[PDB]
RNA sequence: UGUACACACCGCCCGUCGCUCCUACCGAUUGAAUAAAGAGGUGAAAUUCUAGGAUUCUGAGAA
RNA sequence: UAUCUGGUUGAUCCUGCCAGUAUUAUAUGCUGAUGUUAAAGAUUAAGCCAUGCAUGUGUAAGUAUAAAGACCAAGUAGGAUGAAACUGCGGACGGCUCAUUAUAACAGUAAUAGUUUCUUUGGUUACAAGGAUAGCUUUGUGAAUGAUAAAGAUAAUACUUGAGACAAUUCAUUCAAGUGAGUUAGGAUGCCACGACAAUUGUAGACAAGUAACCAAUGAGAAUUUCUGAUCUAUCAAUCAGUUGGUAGUAUCGAGGACUACCAAGAUUAUAACGGAUAACGAGGAAUUGGGGUUCGACAUCGGAGAGGGAGCUUUACAGAUGGCUACCACUUCUAAGGAAGGCAGCAGGCGCGUAAAUUACCCACUUUCGAAUUGAAGAGGUAGUGACGACACAUAUUGGAGGGCAAGUCUGGUGCCAGCAGCCGCGGUAAUUCCAGCUCCAAUAGUGUAUAUUAAAGUUGCUGUGAUUAAAACGCUCGUAGUUGAAUUAAUUACUUUGAAUAAAAUAAGGUGUUUAAAGCAAAACAUUAUGUUAAUGAAUAUUCAAGCAUGGGACAAUGC
């Protein structure tokens, strides 16, 4: 999608009854400015909280660092 | 007796009355079990101005 | 799966498992609410219509007296017993009836041929008192 | 909840009120004005049940209608005007002058003064900014607005003011080395010199504080309200004089 | 929960109800201490329950802890100022080997019997009824008062 | 009435969203005024809190600003001529943000003969062409349907050959 | 040694058919009843805009 | 109290279930001296309602020649007081119910540099003008509503004009300092619209009082929004087309596909989307528990939603208001037959429904709310009446049972595999320990049985914690993705751990306190013989608290490092 991302971070939700956590993942619309050009699928990329953007977009990304790749360079 | 409240803005002097057996207001008298003491609460409405006016 | 972050699949079989509990599902599937002449209702009324005498089983002899009640709620048809000695003479018809369970037993239970149900009331106080 | 609500529930008031639970289904809600719901004690409450001058809400209209309740050095008339910090409270037919203080228990306490000292009030800048025409103002806790200011005072700051005259007599830098007295949570009461002002880039201000004793604890930029310089006070604190005894001394103590 | 009020229990019944070793167990506390019934028994039985809870909560906890100092000598002070506990006992282990008989030889019918005011334990509850008994100042009519120390000595008659 | 709630939307995983309370004034909107041009209709519309909002219905006159000469003047609108929106805007000559407009610089060019002395019918060429042809270009930038007025601004060098080659 | 018998092989036990009662399944009947979604037809009403100006106010204008 | 017992057998050891047991909470049978406290039409029907009440408000300070002022009292601008009426404020709070609702709502958390009223509080900016209107008088209609028509007058802090001299909005350009961060608060230039501080009120309680805009507080308020967190179900596996994003605009108090035009094909899903069920409002909390847990939460308090069913609007600062209005559907009532209002999921009460739930009472004296205000209202609130729902203390008698589980009779009369008892095993075929009675004693006791359901027992749902050769249960076997688990080894985040910050009470635990004890309450006093004084007296530190979020010390065990 254009000037926007989705991100997905994955956490850990700890069950009390069996003292033992469950792997988790959330899906964040946020929006990529063009000032980071060499964004692509699989980056490790930080946001931050702005306002309303869209009916879902309400992060911005603020820095990203690339990762390996996987022969499908899908830039933003 | 007890304690003393000096209350000029309602022109009032309260006491708790502790019983050991028009200006005069008693509320709130009740003895012990089994008879002898009885305790209670005075109002000293002084002139007779303040008891009508202050007064429900 | 005893491991650390293995919390998914315990979780999910304790669901799975849980189904297989004979009186643990009775009391959650929707059959309280359509398979039970009483419901969840502890006592029913009902109206009396016929006077019953059902045989006992085969190491017993005799015949188990009862009557067979209209509910009113429902409308279903059942039997019920007339507890202790002499207690059918007292019950007339097309009477309203307080109708109040038994113990479970296995089921059934004390008039024996399947009779789940016993008579508290005749209109009146007691079918004890009385 | 089609607008604003006007009643207020017993068990909803604000705990250090301690209003007793089956005393009744409501409680007073203050009237809006200079101090917050939760950090303001109706002048009612005072009254009532600080002072047993009045024992209904029947008898303390009949005190305050009567004109007769100085709060800083205008007169107030409404039974529910929100009485917060410092802020003096004048009774000039019975001679006697308080000053709504907190103490360890997270509690309002009145502070009694003499005449002079009951003259002056301090009140901690909370924000200053420049008004239209490049006119600077700054706003107090008490929520006083005050015309032009020493460009000196910023925001988190605290200045004497003069009650008879509305001026500033004398104002204490929000430094390293000067007296506060927390007014937020678990430090409620509590006065200490401060020691340390960490800032976090994001959220808050943390501040950690040495008290009197030794002692030692931290609290949120927020809750601090600096009462002097070098360990000097510009206020007579009160009776425990902001040292919180912990714990095993208070029940011993009670016990006694 | 509709009352904004507080209401609590004070007694238990037993888990199995029928058992020949109990039931003479009860019987001779009943004839020793001249008890109505056995609710009398179960309160004393829950009373002791909640205090030997208590010790045994701070006994698992460190010697030194603030917790375990605040409420062990909380404990401890109501225990000797009821009289149960004697002042020698100061450690908390000897709250765990109190028995039900040391709470019910407190009780006000109890001490009135033994300090000779009546006759029998049962004279003793138809004295403390009649409005006869005085401790101190006040006069009593509930037999289950437990006196402390400081009004023991304080027992006369009307 | 017109509803501004997200309730009766549909969720990012396209499922349906169940309806649990009825529509709410803080929720509300109105019927959009598409302001024409025309003969001067204001209306006063009572919006929340008592504030009211100027809803211009039709407008002919308007304020508009040249930015190099730094001078601001009361001008008649002839035409709409552009709207990055919808062209259904330019037929009917609706006044709404960003449209490019035609107004006559007739008090731009007498305010130019006593402040220079000369007369226009360095400034961009088209900026010239519109002057002589009576019909100079320039972009709204109040919103007036809600402020009740045509604010805006005589379209420069950048803007002017961008909006120019749309035409 | 084997056993499914312990009244102990005169043991125990299987299935079809006939009778009575109960529960549930398929079943022609464009079966029937109730309830809720979807599409379409007709569509009151109040708001928004537009035309109207009965009246009444100043000496054409305003409402 | 970290507890088990009867029942498969000729007898034994097991698996395993049935029954017994205790506790809660709902109904009911029998029974009942007191005092304190206390739930009470939710379950079924958010079904229907007769009647009565539940929202009004006046001070010296808005307007009062009432022909009102023998009632204080006198009266040339209206003497104190003043009914009704215009004007202002309020009825958007409070009260009731839980139908709707499955990431919706709600809880903690964070943001509003993305919005913001009302009230209250602190500040800032002509020697006086114009009409008409009610109560008033007069004439009236209609069976009738809280029904209404004409004419004649009369006031304003009602409606207007108008000197007293800036502020705030939009746009364009520009100079720019706090804050983590702002072409930001702010200043300058030009322009449009808007435009003031009553043309106001007490002679008496200059002091007041009132009014318009604009700043700021109230406001950790309201409203949107961020992160994390829900019950069962795969005989629900693919779902979505304003749907996902972009630009421009529109609308709104405001962000925003909230809506429109054009553009692109996106968004969610095995870590359970989309569906279906709920006899589902969420939470604080409640019952029971050795630890772990299981079940419940309509109902004190917080948040949400609704007023028979939808829908659409008016007034206003706040309503999609219903003790406001309009229309449609389903009802109810009056009627003079023409027409008319009404919404008890408000307090009492009535019908129906069901196993299942109270007076058509009195008062604003307590708490507090509203109002022109010390005074008036308040079925909010308080007091009283019914009340074996429950809890506490306390007199001197009932309830169930007597084969075993399980304490108690191998007593006597009838009954004769009948009547019956029997939760389970079973007893009864004429000598019944079990039926029906009489006597006796067994348990509990003003309580005690029964029926349904929750919890424990159940190590018969298992994380702590089960079983799989033969009792039920290892896929016919191999490959395999997600998932889970991963050898030793080194002198930036996350996870883990320790301290805190901040965080509503009630409730739980717990500190003090002789309500005569106790359940309670958060007060009372201990002694000062107490006004004095302890005293500026107590408020338990009251601690919690899980899953997220913030900070801090450590880096062993772990994941992504790169």
């Amino acid at each position: 999608m254009k000037r926007t991302i989705i991100v997905r971070r994955d956490y850990f939700h700890y069950v009390s009854k069996y003292q033992r956590y469950e792997k988790r993942h959330k899906n964040i619309a946020v929006h990529c400015s063009p000032a980071f050009r060499q964004l692509k699928e699989g980056d490790h990329v930080v946001i931050g909280q702005c306002r309303p953007l869209s009916k879902t977009v309400r992060f911005n990304v603020l820095k990203f660092t690339s990762r390996g790749t996987g022969d499908k360079k899908q830039f933003a | 007796t007890r304690n003393l409240i000096v209350n000029p803005l309602l022109c009032r002097k309260q006491v708790v009355v502790d019983i050991y057996h028009q200006t005069i207001v008693l509320n709130g008298f009740v003895t012990k079990y089994g008879g002898g003491k009885t305790s209670g609460f005075a109002l000293i409405y002084d002139t007779l101005s303040a008891l009508k006016k202050f007064v429900p | 799966a005893r491991g650390l972050h293995a919390a998914r699949k315990m979780l999910a079989q304790r669901r799975a498992n849980k189904w297989a509990d004979k009186e643990w599902k009775k009391g959650k599937l929707v059959t309280r609410y359509k398979c039970n002449p009483l419901g969840t209702a502890s006592h029913a009324k009902g109206l009396v219509q016929e006077k019953l005498g059902i045989e006992t089983k085969q190491p017993n002899s005799g015949i188990r007296k009862c009557v067979r009640v209209r509910l009113l709620k429902n409308g279903k048809k059942i039997t019920a017993f007339v507890p202790r000695d002499g207690s059918l003479n007292y019950v007339n018809e097309n009477d309203e009836v307080l109708i109040s369970g038994f113990g479970r037993r296995g089921h059934a239970v004390g008039d024996i041929p399947g009779v789940r149900f016993k008579v508290v009331c005749v209109a009146g106080v007691s079918l004890w008192g009385l | 909840a089609r607008g604003p609500r006007h009643h207020l529930k017993r068990l909803n008031a604000p705990h250090h009120w301690m209003l007793s639970k089956l005393g009744g289904t409501f409680a007073p809600k203050p009237s809006h004005g200079p101090h917050g719901m939760k950090e303001c004690l109706p002048l009612i409450l005072i009254l009532r049940n600080r002072l047993n001058y009045a024992l209904n809400g029947r008898e303390v209209t009949m005190i305050v209608k009567n004109r007769t309740i100085k709060i800083d050095g205008k007169i107030r008339t409404d039974t529910r005007y929100p009485v917060g910090f410092m802020d003096v409270l004048s009774i000039p037919r019975t001679k006697e002058n308080f000053r709504l203080m907190y103490n360890t228990k997270r509690r309002f306490c009145l502070v009694p003064l003499t005449a002079e000292q009951a003259k002056f009030k301090l009140c901690k800048i909370e924000k200053r900014v420049l008004g239209t025409g490049a006119i600077p103002y700054i706003v107090t806790h008490d929520g006083r607005t005050i015309r032009y200011p020493h460009p000196e005072l910023q925001a988190n700051d605290t200045i004497k003011l003069n009650l008879e005259t509305g001026k500033i007599v004398d104002f204490v830098k929000f430094d390293i080395g000067n007296t506060a007295m927390m007014i937020g949570g678990n430090g409620m009461g509590r006065v200490g010199v401060i020691v340390k002002r960490e800032v976090h880039p994001g959220s808050f201000e943390i501040v950690h504080i040495k008290d009197a004793k030794g002692n030692t604890f931290t609290t949120r930029l927020n809750n601090v309200f600096v009462i002097g310089k070098g360990t000097e006070t510009l206020v007579n604190l009160p009776l425990d004089k902001g040292i919180k005894k912990p714990l095993l001394q208070q029940v011993n103590e009670t016990i006694k | 929960g509709r009352c904004l009020r507080n209401h609590s229990i004070t007694y238990k019944t037993p888990k199995v109800p029928y058992e020949r070793e109990r039931f003479d167990a009860e019987l001779k506390l009943v004839g020793q201490f001249g008890l109505k019934n056995k609710k009398e028994i179960q309160r004393v039985h829950y009373m002791l329950g909640h205090m030997r809870t208590i010790a045994k909560v701070m006994l698992m906890k460190d010697a030194k802890d603030p917790k375990r100092l605040l409420e062990g000598a909380a404990l401890l002070r109501r225990l000797h100022n009821l009289g149960i506990l004697p002042r020698d006992q100061n450690k908390l282990e000897f709250v765990l080997a109190l028995k039900e008989e040391n709470l019910l030889e407190r009780r006000l019918q109890t001490l009135v019997y033994r300090k000779g005011f009546a006759k029998s334990i049962h004279h003793a509850r138809v004295l403390i009824r009649g409005k006869m008994i005085k401790v101190g100042k006040q006069v009593v009519d509930v037999p289950s008062f437990l006196v402390r120390v400081e009004s023991e000595p304080l027992i006369q008659l009307a | 009435g017109i509803t501004r709630d997200s309730r009766h939307k549909r969720r990012a995983t396209g499922g349906k969203k169940n309806s649990m309370q009825k529509k709410k004034k803080n929720t509300m909107g109105r019927q959009p005024a598409n302001t024409r041009l025309g003969a001067i209709r204001v209306h006063d519309v009572r919006c929340r809190y008592g504030i009211i909002k100027r809803r211009a219905l039709r407008l002919e006159n308007g304020n508009f600003s040249w930015a190099s000469q730094s001078i601001t003047k009361g001008t008649k609108i002839l035409n709409v001529v552009y709207n990055a929106s919808d062209n259904d805007f330019v037929r009917t000559n609706t006044l709404v943000k960003g449209a490019i407009i035609e107004i006559d610089p007739a008090p731009f060019r007498l305010w130019f003969l006593k402040f220079y002395g000369k007369d226009i019918a360095k400034f961009d060429e088209a900026l010239l062409e519109g002057f002589q042809s009576g019909r100079v270009l320039a972009c709204i930038s109040s919103r007036p349907g809600q402020t009740g007025s045509v604010e805006g601004y005589i379209l420069e060098g950048k803007e002017l050959d961008f909006y120019s080659k749309k035409i």
